[PDB]
This record gives structure tokens, sequence and C-alpha cells, in this order.
């Protein structure tokens, strides 16, 4: 069995991300390209973090 | 002459040898002989048994 796609999801992600995950498996002498995706759905976020609050509340 | 021009002694495995050639077809489980899957089925003897 092999490795999990164990990955960070950067700031770059949002909102939405795709997973294409895929392999050529040589068969017997005639080669495949084997794949599939997911829509990775992202938390909205902005980068800069930025707030804003009037001091004197 | 004797026909034994030929002489043979068995041994211990002293050392392992790499002849387990891999096959990726099907393998005709009689005769070893490795035929491709598309020849499942296929209606002919193309293994031997």
């Amino acid at each position: 069995s092999y490795q999990s796609i164990n990955i960070p999801v950067t700031q770059n992600m949002v909102p939405s991300s795709r997973l294409l995950v895929y392999y050529i498996v040589t068969g017997e002498q005639t080669a495949e390209l084997v794949s599939d995706s997911v829509w990775l759905n992202i938390e909205e976020k902005c980068g800069n973090q930025l707030q804003v609050h009037l001091s004197p509340d | 002459c004797n026909f034994s021009d030929k002489e043979v002694e068995d041994c211990v495995t002293n050392r392992p040898c790499r002849s387990q050639v891999r096959c990726e077809g099907f393998v005709c489980a009689q005769t070893g002989r490795c035929v491709n899957r598309r020849l499942l089925c296929n209606g002919d003897n193309d293994c031997g048994d």
C-alpha cells in the first residue's frame, strides 16, 4: 500500500483545489495512463488575516 | 560404449538463483507457459492444458 497524500492545505489553495492522481502501468507490453480526481472544498480565508476595529468600542 | 557418457550428482542448494522469470501474463498452471490475458477464454487452448 502507498503513502497517503499528507499535505498542508496552504493559503494558495483557497477557496477550492482539485486533486488529480495518476500513474502509467506498462501492462504486459502496452502502457495505460490511469487517473482519478476529486474536488476539494477549502475554507474561505484571507492571506493577510486583516482585521479592523473601532478602538473606543 | 556405455550410454552413460553423462553422469550426474545431487547437491545441497548452496546458493539461490534468480530463475524465477516474472510473468505478467497468465501462468498456464500445469505447463507454466506465460500467456497474455487476452488469450483467456479465447476459445483456443493457447495453454497446453
